[PDB]
């Protein structure tokens, strides 16, 4: 258990104290007499590890309108954000995930953390389509079919 | 007890603009806050500040204002204190921020309701330690 | 009585530039302002501050400049006390509005001349919540 | 004696920054400089300020970030207090220049820390009538 | 006449008084042994509605280079302004009219709110000029006129 | 000797005192008994004209990492900077000079007050090369030389 000094505002009076740990914060000072005293952390605040504050932190992240909360705010942790669904962090804003277009394929969907990522469609393969999902295809079996096209009958 | 607010942002579709008054960093001791507004109960001197943090995806320099003004029930009609108009400030297209800050010194009397109000509510980022709304007295 | 200015835009061609001091949101209490000038008469410390706002049709991106400075008799030069620079701030040929601010405190002796002082004359728009210089004594 | 500082900028490689406090317009009055932090020591109301420039030859929208923090050993980690933060703010391959200017009232206890940090150290410049940081007790 | 109420700063005691008119600012409240006294809105002042102000308003609005005033500051009123002929009114900024270049005609000039409204000119009609007031004209009954230049004989 | 008019703040009474000199500063005023007396400039600090004051000025120019100390910081002039070797002076910064391309070549080096300056190498005469300073020369004495290539054999 971590400690910590304090004066008495009484006898101006050394005494090493004993931290509150997560969820709890100081609510009286150890004195000569008795330990530190703990409080639980209100609603809305936190405190994540060992301290010696005398109030709570607040839960001061809020989601924007495309994020979701990745955690919560609880007595133990401030609250945490996420990109929503079809939608990837960068430079602090959630953006879209690109869409390939045509004679492009999706080799790996967006995530919270990146873009959509594309390819060229390969020969023998395509794709129709402005989709952030859908993924080169190969051609049919029966015009030369292309990238963006499939092959004709 | 000096007379003091520090007003945080606050998720409201409303012009004015309303504010966190006690959780976290806000502070308000002395003066009332009602419905938006910052409520002076003692003819004086007061240093108003306020800033307010703007940020888009995709800049379109849509004009931005910032004002800060002034009430009461003597005369039907705001007064404006202090404001900030940007135009022409992102690329267009990119992503931008950018922040308006005002400060400064008023006279100010009891009943005079204080509030804060701008352009493009949407473009408003209200981190607390990014927007916010303030004064104390001299 | 707190001594305190705050001085609000006018219209003149002159640098340093020139202020209103009685109407409207101007106060001037314990201070006094001459060509310009707000002259500190109590040795001590004040918080100073200048917002103003620079607008045009045609962003050229000239360079603006804003000063506050002091001079006086104890020596013959200007000494600068706080100066916002902005360049790249519009995009080439749109209308545009930025503001500068400058807000800090000094310790200042009496006899001391306080100025703000600006590049683009021609860019600054006077309205009185737009562009101030102020002071008060802590 | 009224408790004060006005720290001025500084050449060093360290984040956060660190400040000059004796020469030319700096102050510091009841109040303690310590590797680059002010140190409270008057549990209190205070007002803080820091106004910072960027510049840049060539232009390429760097995202810039200005803070204000605290820290104590009461919890293990800094707690930010006031932020700017700019992007998409000069045109692509140009000289540019602009600064960010944060200003409001905190309560504050002794044995506080408050900081000044900052995102493209390179891009700062540090003239005394530039790049501050202060406050006063009220 | 719209009352407003009032604690006396002597006695504490509540009473009606009455407001001041356009043009006029309280220049001592009522107390229990009269009513309300009103004083004139002095130079560059002004109320404009029944009011129980202290000090009446300032004539704050100030004409650019590019407008004139529209109305006056004057004890009812405060001071407004437009556009000056040649401009028009857009974003808070006095912009010039636009001209209409050659084979193009003013179908409506330039207000003091809207720029030049042009037309591509019609056929049998043209215009020879950037003009933000010329309108496209018939060409000559006499090389085929186009709608920048005239029929030639 | 240039003066200063000084009240005594113990007997209010009306000076004319002399002022400190370029180097120093006021350190006690004149008073009835004795004239003024003078300190010189602490390290970092300066002044730079017949002065009155009560502490000398703070040498605040410092130079950045593309300039050099043209003057330095001196009890009688604050330091001074300059574009280093290969650079110029443009509002406030301090450019790279231009090189010329080829087929250009450098009628003018950059100073620190100014740009390369380059002209299109005349008839007769080359540049091979992206220099800041190689020159416009006459082709070789034997394909036609161009401005960019010289004369072949
Ligand atoms: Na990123
Ligand atoms: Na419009
Ligand atoms: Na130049």
């Amino acid at each position: 258990t971590p400690t910590y000094p304090w004066r008495d505002a009484e006898t101006g009076e050394r005494l090493v104290c004993a931290q509150c740990p997560p969820g709890t914060f100081v609510q009286r000072p150890c004195r000569r007499d008795s330990p530190t005293t703990c409080g639980p952390c209100p609603p809305r605040h936190y405190t994540q590890f060992w301290n010696y504050l005398e109030r709570c932190r607040y839960c001061n992240v809020l989601c924007g309108e495309r994020e979701e909360e990745a955690r919560a705010c609880h007595a133990t942790h401030n609250r945490a954000c996420r990109c929503r669904t079809g939608f990837f962090a960068h430079a602090g804003f959630c953006l879209e995930h690109a869409s390939c277009p045509p004679g492009a394929g999706v080799i790996a969907p967006g995530t919270p953390s990146q873009n959509t990522q594309c390819q060229p469609c390969p020969p023998g393969t395509f794709s129709a389509s402005s989709s952030s999902s859908e993924q080169c295809q190969p051609h049919r079996n029966c015009v030369p079919g292309s990238s963006s096209h499939d092959t004709l009958c | 007890l000096r007379k003091v607010a520090h007003l945080t942002g606050k998720s409201s579709r409303s012009m004015p603009l309303e504010w966190e008054h006690e959780l976290g960093l806000a502070l308000l001791s002395g003066v009332k806050y009602k419905k938006g507004g910052l409520v002076i109960n003692e003819t004086g001197l007061y240093f108003v500040y306020s800033k307010v943090y703007f940020r888009g995806q995709s800049c379109n320099n849509l004009p931005l204002s910032h004002k800060v003004y002034m009430r009461n029930s003597k005369y039907p009609q705001d007064l404006v204190m202090m404001e900030g108009k940007m135009m022409s400030y992102c690329t267009t297209g990119q992503m931008w921020a950018r922040s308006s800050y005002l400060g400064a010194v008023f006279n100010l009397t009891s009943a005079d309701h204080l509030y804060v109000n701008v352009s493009e509510l949407s473009l408003v980022n209200f981190e607390e330690s990014q927007t916010f709304f303030g004064l104390y007295k001299l």
